[PDB]
């Protein structure tokens, strides 16, 4: 069916990618409607042990405040492909196994500092066992404007390299994940 | 000569700034209209406007500052260098390719080369020729460790993961002390998966954590580890009840470890 992605979700995913460009990165989108956004890896992805701690972080931190894992955002390395390898499928395809109704996202971090006119996204649905890219009518936008515009003004003033992932949280475990400093709204 | 912009240029250098937009703006100042007056630091003036210019997206005054320099200094290494960041900038990939082979055809351990080589090929998605590109120089440079960490991390990103395995053993052979490739090693092990090699992954990640009390990602690995082989019917009751007491240690120092860093943390929001 539809959903609606938030304006928070697709600015941390943005400004994820942003922090890394060049490489390949990782995240999940959480729902009580993708309303939040956790990054995730920006090196090794394909490691499965610090996967596996971040997906039960989250978890649980989203059971205690209401909201489900609902789907996973990931940007390839290759600047030409938008398509999902093994790992993104992998992992989505888990994610489905908890909730049927998981979107995977593949993000063009080559279309983002020029924020461009349609959203540099494809969404895929499950579709028994195979993923495959939603009508693109299905997926909607809260102010896909005010988004865009937002993203770059962020960009501009350096705000990705406050971006926390889950690999910057294994660093050093003080850094919030959550990124409360959402000062966005 | 304006002391002022000269010198905000030299202490950016120094600094390694990264603010391209003030970067460009004193420097092209500079350049047009006290040219005659930078002396000795013009040249250096000119690489650091083309680097900041391509950056900000001024192709124009890039590619005037690379003529320049190129007629400065004919055949240098260090244009070289810029004409290859153009390149890539523009995602000109097959003419970087083509720089960086000479380069590394005058140096085979040139490390800058060659890791912007591995960088084009992940643009490229072309990880499998980088695979063998590294192979045929490993054979013929094995003591060049960072070469074989590039190569685990290909390994890695292309799951193969029993040769990146093999490729942190040569890091962990010569490197017998150092916590993260025993670490990574655990990882890989435990990604490869099944009862033996999840204890062989116990034991790296119990020695990262021995040689780094600090290294988180070696906790959380004994205790997935420790963990998984607790509740696999395989093991024996001896081994089961050994990892069932490595994994509520290593939970107790995780429980602990989010305690002071959350106490740190708070004494840190309080300035």
């Amino acid at each position: 069916g539809e959903v609606e992605i938030s304006a928070l979700a697709y600015v941390k995913m943005c400004l994820h990618a942003a922090r890394y460009p060049h490489a390949a990165v990782n995240g999940l989108f959480l729902a009580p409607c993708l309303t939040d956004c956790v990054p995730l890896f920006h090196s090794h992805l394909a490691l499965s042990v610090m996967l596996e701690v971040a997906l039960n972080q989250v978890d649980v931190w989203g059971a205690q405040a209401g909201l489900v894992v609902a789907g996973y955002y990931h940007a390839n390395a290759a600047v030409n492909d938008q398509s999902p390898g093994p790992l993104a499928l992998k992992i989505a395809g888990r994610i489905a196994e908890f909730f049927p109704d998981a979107v995977l996202i593949m993000l063009d971090n080559q279309k983002l500092v020029p924020q461009p006119r349609v959203p540099p996204v494809i969404v895929l649905e499950n579709q028994g066992l195979r993923w495959v890219p939603k009508d693109k009518n299905l997926v909607m936008w809260r102010d896909w404007e005010e988004s865009r515009q937002m993203v770059g003004a962020l960009l501009e003033d350096r705000a990705h390299q406050h971006l926390v992932d889950f690999d910057c949280h294994l660093d050093d475990i003080r850094q919030d994940w959550t990124n409360q400093r959402l000062n966005t709204q | 000569t304006w002391e002022e912009m000269r010198d905000k240029m030299r202490k950016w250098r120094e600094e390694n700034s990264r603010n391209s937009e003030q970067i460009v703006e004193v420097g092209e100042e500079l350049i047009n209209e006290y040219a005659s007056k930078l002396g000795d630091d013009i040249w250096i003036i000119y690489e650091q406007v083309m680097i900041a210019a391509l950056d900000y997206g001024r192709d124009d005054l890039a590619l005037f500052c690379l003529q320049e320099l190129r007629r400065q200094f004919p055949g240098s290494h260090r244009v070289k260098r810029l004409t290859g960041m153009r390149f890539e900038a523009m995602e000109r990939y097959d003419d970087a390719i083509q720089l960086y082979d000479r380069i590394l055809q005058e140096d085979p351990t040139n490390t800058a080369a060659r890791k912007r080589k591995i960088a084009i090929r992940k643009a490229q998605g072309k990880n499998v020729e980088a695979i063998r590109e590294l192979n045929e120089y490993l054979e013929q440079f094995v003591g060049d460790q960072e070469a074989w960490h590039e190569l685990a991390e290909l390994y890695i990103n292309e799951h193969d993961y029993a040769k990146a395995a093999f490729c942190l053993e040569e890091l962990m052979m010569t490197n017998p002390h150092n916590h993260l490739y025993c670490q990574q090693y655990a990882e890989v092990k435990y990604t490869q998966g099944g009862l033996e090699n999840l204890e062989l992954s116990r034991k790296y990640f119990a020695q990262a954590l021995k040689l780094n009390n600090r290294n988180m990602r070696a906790l959380f690995g004994l205790y997935m580890s420790a963990s998984h082989i607790a509740s696999n019917p395989k093991a024996s009751a001896k081994t089961k009840k050994d990892n069932m007491k490595y994994a509520s240690w290593a939970a107790s120092q995780i429980n602990r470890a989010y305690q002071f860093a959350g106490r740190s943390a708070a004494a840190l929001e309080h300035h």
